[PDB]
């Protein structure tokens, strides 16, 4: 509409608009509370690094709040501005509390959306890929759920100069694409968002926060830790089965496990970090090492009975040949009870 | 007087008043941007990470009135640093991890500026872009990463885009070359998006990737199969021999232990079991089987004519039911992942 | 130097050539295709990629005609099938090398063949 | 009551004229700055690298005279671009290694005026910093290492530090956790430091950290145990089962090289020996003596009581000897 | 006379008016750019990410009538910073992977104008850049390492780059002391290559590399053979030793397992069997029928000629073995040195 | 109380008409850049990449006859934004891979300005420098790693380096500033080189850094592991001879150890491609291990296939494998340590 004329009067407006602007200032500095609106998009959630205690999310942030110098009259009611106004007027420096290392994409242009209404308000949005620190307790490991949480709100200005709040609400304010469940070994039960109020050295400050609900997929562990720990104790159990007098043969049994449990139980290593505590996937290992390594104190002492008093010492490799299964059969139920109801 | 003057006079007849803060036509019907590639090459493709990383000319071609300038025949070749002083599309890549123009000597853009006003703009491009996989297959998989091309903040009311030829517009494809994969093909869409913000233009290029089994054959299944076979090599030797035979086969259980943990520390600790998994589970019964059979028969042999019957009756079954049973379970593997 | 030869060629419906590389063949990838009449300039046809399968065409010949190659053997073939009067030239075979410019240009292509003559 | 006409001209009289190329009170004496941290989290803590990761607030204070203004009665927030038009200290970490400002959205700085002239200029700062490790107790061992703050180029005679509140300035260290260590002491300090161009202020801060052993006894000492046990049960098994009692030796010799590289190709390459290497090293020697002790029995077998004689007397010795040898070694590094 | 006033306002008349939006000779014949270069070294070379790392100085030759001045019989040398007020051809590299100008101090950049017009422009750059490598003949291959340069913008018509001094125009190579490759022959070309928007001028840097088999002969190729050769100690032990002849048969198939899991941390996932892989193979059958031998004599013995001819294969893979070892050992050799 | 202002106007009075393009005395004489160095830190070396870390306030010195001013105080320091409005010499590091200019809080940059007109400029660098390194010698070797470092574009008939007080205490280093974890930093040297380039004649200030290694990591990392190797081999020597699982047990074991001890040592190091000191140790250590193996197989055959004559054998072996270890170890360390 008035296109000839519309892309000359227009550039009048703006210069006209923002002359004798200044950006040093809040809108409405001496006279009102500068009230944002905010919102968050989520493209994609994820990695999650546990050994970091860290996680990345991608999002559109979005923002908007009333400016009054910039009211304007004109043939078109809302205004799509090139991005390097941003430069020019003032935006909030809303930053995010718990970011260690964040990316503000800026290829092909910046990555930053500015627009601007009949009435002054602007609606200022931009991409950013944020690694945030995520604190988890990892008793549960294999099993267990976090709730990684994401802070922000103003840097500079307190709680009496500039306010944040959820544009639409609370619920509907941070929307999560369907394909940005970009986890592997996580599934995002849910998510809540609220508001807070801190208090620092330099004042008071309004947060707003939104923590993420994670349930852990035991598949991976399973058939990485599970089985050969499982397996490695009946492959030990075995050995009861071959006659006594074949003394090489029951040892490298009660050896070779042992020493498949020793390396097992450092493979973990690599998946954790340096934690002062043990997880419940060191339970499970720890009792199995105590069955592999019980199982080649079985033979020792069969072993020494026969050789020293030669036999109804038979007994002995009848009993423990049918009370180690029984017995890792129970632990089985109790541990995984104890943790999957958990 | 002199072309080099009238030239430069020119330029700034074209860029005094130049609003940079307003899109070609601000006001009026929106503004056609046609863009073509040139695929340098896709640096790697990592299932860890799961992206790849592409490398490409990127172009752009938009029609602009402001710049239409008269009494010059040539299309002006202007400096790349023109680009700070000129508007251009608000381009991104939607799935983009991390990219960068590359900046040696000097940022590589390119401004080529016409008589009617219509401008090519180029960029060259290294962009690390996620691509999810599908590795249940894995290594006999094919996956299907995408470059996601939109505009940022204009919608469709503003801006359109368009691939310039159709079909044409990609090249580059032809000089790919991956170790793991081979592009079974390549293809372009155009579509438009909703956000709560408005529709917005979109551009998609995908690949289609068929993973090379010739690694994986090397490293991992001819291990499993050679190790396997391994374990037979028991059901010869006499069953006297109780040292022997248990550690010949508790060495190979082990052995095949180890194959089956360590692979997945080269790839992602995605939460299922993959074809590759399947397969080094299958081997592990037949190894593990095959020390259960010395198991048994030392039972029989010593514990329990059946210590002479029984005895060699198993023995002498296993030397044919195992090596054939791998075989089966063996066809029906390949059959059912390379056949189906 | 890689040294191409050509093979198959020949007045005539469907027809196939063969092209034979050897020598340093890793240096140059691509092998395409290229045919001239006298009078004309040299028209692009085809291109194959050693190790990728990859191919491309000219549009007057799309659907037409169909390269493959041997990567064992080292020979491109063109399977010139659905032939009209219009294809008579010489079919020149030519390599490219890794960081040339466009497939479609001729001046981008080192080695050259002995352009085996067809006629329809 | 529309006074924003008047904060703006007030603010543009105020940086007319400002020269950011000379200090406050320039020939005068020094301009004092006081500082306080607020510490976010303390990233790893790496051996490998001797450093370590930390985040924090870092807030400076100082008065500059020529930004005093009369008609305002609110301390002036201004946006964080100002910063470049005034002068702010060189303030630098000398002992840092990498360290950037935060810009998730805009570069985080703050920079709020006040009636009088006081300037409150705040950054969020990530910064890895040196520290060197004593590991000749590791992992038994207590660190102590700090952040270095100082002038770069203004001497004591144009600038002074200072803590502001005294040992009530730095905040946040009550708060953090680690997994390898945890906070035993920090320590505010405050001195002067001389080179060849002259004198600078420097504030010390320091952090005093002592390991969580609990990590260590799962991975590295109960294993090393385990094993060593393991190979007690060669004194037990038949002295004529030369197979089996060599398989058990050897393959816990075995195991006790294996893990010693396993933890040393983690860990930087200091010449001296770790608490550690003086266990896991006496360990083998009681894994290499039980199977030694094997060579020996068969040299007096083969060659019966005296056989026998010696293996029973390896079934006590070794456990007692032993149960000596981790008796004295925790009585050392951690009783004493 | 040479005064600075008198230079700086000479310096301002040739700046007064200069518009870096447009080339020398606008609108006239093409710019001709003279390229040289001195290669300070090769950092390194990485068959995993196919690329190399280069150091070098690089600098250009070109004339500006715009930039002529008289009255001063010096070649100027202005700080670096001029060359953000001139024009500076669109040089790049087409195959670096990520490169960057050095920094320390202030950016490293030359500038440096004649009275004639001709302005040399330097700057110091490390590039990692992408060479493909034929790895079917892994520790015994050659390999050509390529850098490519181009201008982005500029086509034919308008500039032309061409080596200052011919074959002198690269320097250094002479010096590149890398560890497990040996510079064999450079040689430098230049050329015109076309695409849709036009024909661009190209100069491109070559090496020819050649390994040096040191290393792997000390970790892969010993180990292997060393290996292989404990194998044959079964045939010595006696048959009735059979916990001993398996242990021993065993252990060694394993170590050779252990030996590809090496390999499989040092390259890219390949498809294809390289000579390395080959040669493992190959001991890795010797290693496997070094157990097979031992089982079918075990079977034979326990299954009184069977007592002789247990014996007898043992004498026979006694010398059969390590004969056919050599034989394997000396084909495979004589085909990757002689090809 | 009026300094706050009066030197706003001399300060102001000297950067107008200054031009910050033309070294100072471009056309009557050359520039005299004072320089000196102190080493906050130094290390880590890495001699995987054959480059070493420094950590320095590298520090310059000249005189700009166009800044000399007079008034009420002798010198003055002004804020670094003043730095980049004046003249500073184009300082580059030869042979640096990689540097950081630091900024915290601001750009770490000292400029102080006497009223002679003198200027000194300082700056916090840290610099990843290559040194290339000779291995032959590996465990217990030593280096000189060079940092070299002088103008980029200026040529020695324009600017001069000079050490600001010539000797070596031009060059100082903290006494805590030793990060070297591995290596002894036993002494340094300082001078001075003219060279010739392409692009002209120019000066390089030297400065070499003497470091020998630490030989107490390799000991117990590699060296005890490998003796008691040796060792593990020679105990089976008192077991009897008609045990011979446990006897084969022994040697294939042992020799698996030496396998692995051998590929772990050079997992490390540059790859480069001939054999170390280290290399001549494990290497020979795997020869008693091997043969330590052989030596059985040599007497069972003789008992098992073929016994009072030849059973001295084992008793010899007893002796003569430790005490020719024991004459190799000590010649072995006779020569390299005495190096
Ligand atoms: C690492 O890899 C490289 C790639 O494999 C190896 O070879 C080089 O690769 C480049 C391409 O990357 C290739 O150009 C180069 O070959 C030389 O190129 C020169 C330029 O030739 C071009 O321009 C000419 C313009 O006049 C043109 O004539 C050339 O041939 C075309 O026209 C002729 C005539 O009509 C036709 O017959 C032909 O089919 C073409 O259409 C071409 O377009 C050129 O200087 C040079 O030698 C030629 O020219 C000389 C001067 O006239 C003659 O004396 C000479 O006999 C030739 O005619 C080459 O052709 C090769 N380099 C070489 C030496 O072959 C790298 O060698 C390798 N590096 C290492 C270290 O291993
Ligand atoms: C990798 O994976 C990605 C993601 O899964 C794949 O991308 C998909 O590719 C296919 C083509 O292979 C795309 O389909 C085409 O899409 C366009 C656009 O259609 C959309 O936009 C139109 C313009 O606004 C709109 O009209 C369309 O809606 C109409 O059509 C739909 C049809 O389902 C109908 O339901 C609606 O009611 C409307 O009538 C729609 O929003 C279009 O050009 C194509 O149409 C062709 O094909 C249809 C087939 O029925 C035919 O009828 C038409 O005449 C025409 O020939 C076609 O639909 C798809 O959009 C892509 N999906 C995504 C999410 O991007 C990709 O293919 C994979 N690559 C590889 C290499 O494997
Ligand atoms: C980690 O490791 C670091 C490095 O080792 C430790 O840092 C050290 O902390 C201690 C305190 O624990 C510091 O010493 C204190 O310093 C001050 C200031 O003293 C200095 O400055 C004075 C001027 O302001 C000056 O007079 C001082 O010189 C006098 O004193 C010295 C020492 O007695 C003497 O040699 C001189 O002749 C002078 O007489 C000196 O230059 C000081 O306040 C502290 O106590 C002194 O003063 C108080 C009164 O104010 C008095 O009550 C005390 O009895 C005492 O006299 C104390 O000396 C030390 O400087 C730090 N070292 C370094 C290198 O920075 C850190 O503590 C460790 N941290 C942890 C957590 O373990
Ligand atoms: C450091 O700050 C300076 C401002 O003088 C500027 O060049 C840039 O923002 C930063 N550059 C460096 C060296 O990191």
């Amino acid at each position: 509409d008035e296109t000839n004329d519309n892309i000359t009067i227009f550039t009048r407006i703006l210069d006209g608009l923002l002359d004798g602007y200044d950006n040093r200032l809040r809108p409405g500095l001496g006279e009102r509370i500068t009230q944002v609106r905010t919102d968050i998009y989520v493209t994609s959630f994820g990695p999650v690094s546990d050994t970091e205690m860290e996680y990345t999310i991608d999002v559109f942030f979005r923002q908007s709040w009333k400016d009054e110098r910039l009211r304007f009259k004109g043939p078109m009611q809302r205004l799509p501005l090139n991005n390097l106004l941003a430069s020019k007027i003032w935006t909030p420096d809303t930053f995010f509390h718990n970011g260690k290392k964040s990316i503000a994409h800026n290829m092909t242009t910046p990555n930053k959306l500015l627009r601007l209404e009949d009435d002054g308000t602007l609606l200022y949005t931009m991409r950013l890929t944020i690694s945030a620190e995520c604190p988890m307790q990892l008793e549960d490991f294999p099993m267990d759920a976090h709730a990684c949480p994401l802070k922000f709100g103003s840097y500079a200005y307190p709680n009496s100069e500039v306010v944040y709040v959820w544009t639409n609400g609370s619920t509907k304010s941070v929307v999560v694409a369907e394909d940005g469940s970009r986890l592997n070994q996580y599934h995002l039960m849910g998510q809540t968002v609220g508001t807070e109020n801190i208090s620092t050295s330099t004042g008071e400050y309004t947060i707003m926060t939104a923590h993420f609900h994670l349930k852990r997929k035991i598949g991976y562990f399973v058939i990485q830790t599970y089985l050969p720990c499982i397996m490695t104790v009946i492959l030990s159990q075995v050995s009861f089965w071959l006659n006594r007098e074949s003394v090489p043969a029951r040892t490298v049994f009660g050896v070779t496990t042992v020493l498949t449990m020793t390396t097992l139980s450092i493979s973990a290593r690599n998946s954790l970090p340096k934690v002062a505590y043990a997880t419940a996937m060191d339970w499970f290992i720890a009792v199995c090492y105590a069955f592999v390594f019980s199982a080649l104190i079985e033979f020792a002492t069969v072993n020494y009975f026969t050789k020293s008093q030669p036999a109804s010492i038979s007994k002995i490799d009848k009993m423990s040949r049918i009370v180690f299964p029984v017995l890792f059969g129970t632990f089985n139920l109790v541990y995984w009870a104890t943790y999957l109801n958990r | 007087p002199g072309n080099m003057s009238f030239v430069k006079e020119t330029v700034d007849k074209l860029l005094k008043g130049y609003d940079i803060r307003l899109r070609p036509d601000f006001g009026g019907p929106p503004v056609c941007v046609g863009m073509n590639i040139d695929i340098a090459s896709i640096d790697m493709v990592s299932e860890v990470n799961m992206d790849y990383t592409l490398t490409m000319y990127f172009q752009q071609y938009w029609r602009d009135k402001r710049l239409a300038y008269s009494g010059i025949p040539l299309n002006l070749t202007l400096d790349n640093r023109v680009a700070d002083q000129l508007w251009v599309p608000d381009t991104y890549f939607l799935n983009d991890k991390k990219s960068f123009v590359h900046g040696v000597t000097v940022k590589n853009r390119m401004i080529r500026l016409h008589p009617d006003g219509t401008v090519l703009y180029g960029l060259r491009i290294t962009t690390t872009a996620a691509c999810m996989m599908d590795l249940r297959r894995y290594p006999l998989d094919e996956q299907n990463c995408t470059l996601e091309i939109e505009s940022y903040g204009y919608t469709t009311d503003d801006i359109e885009f368009y691939w310039r030829g159709g079909d044409k517009a990609v090249t580059g494809v032809e000089r790919i070359e991956l170790p793991q994969f081979s592009i079974v093909e390549h293809r372009l869409v155009s579509r438009n998006v909703v956000f709560a913000t408005g529709a917005y233009p979109r551009l998609s290029l995908s690949f289609r990737l068929k993973r090379n089994i010739g690694y994986f054959i090397l490293q991992t299944y001819m291990p499993s199969i050679l190790i396997t076979i391994l374990s037979w090599v028991s059901f010869w030797i006499n069953y006297d021999a109780s040292a022997a035979r248990v550690a010949l086969g508790i060495t190979t259980v082990l052995t095949m232990t180890t194959i089956n943990t360590h692979l997945r520390e080269t790839l992602p600790k995605i939460p299922y079991v993959k074809a590759i998994d399947m397969y080094l589970m299958g081997c592990f019964v037949f190894v593990f089987l095959a020390l259960l059979e010395y198991a048994f028969v030392n039972y029989i042999f010593f514990s329990q004519e059946l210590y002479k019957g029984r005895a060699a009756a198993i023995d002498r079954w296993s030397r044919i039911v195992f090596p054939f049973t791998f075989s089966l379970f063996n066809l029906v593997y390949w059959l059912y992942y390379v056949n189906s | 130097q890689v040294q191409l030869v050509e093979s198959g060629g020949g007045l005539v419906g469907s027809l196939r050539l063969s092209c034979a590389a050897s020598g340093h063949t890793f240096n140059y990838p691509i092998m395409g295709w290229f045919r001239q009449a006298p009078g004309k300039e040299r028209e692009f046809v085809g291109a194959i990629s050693w190790s990728g399968g990859s191919t491309s065409y000219a549009d007057s010949v799309k659907d037409r005609f169909t390269i493959s190659r041997d990567n064992a053997k080292n020979t491109v073939y063109l399977e010139m099938n659905n032939l009209k009067p219009e294809d008579t030239a010489v079919y020149y075979c030519a390599a490219k090398g890794r960081y040339s410019g466009g497939l479609y240009y001729p001046t981008n292509y080192d080695y050259w063949g002995q352009g085996t003559q067809v006629t329809v």
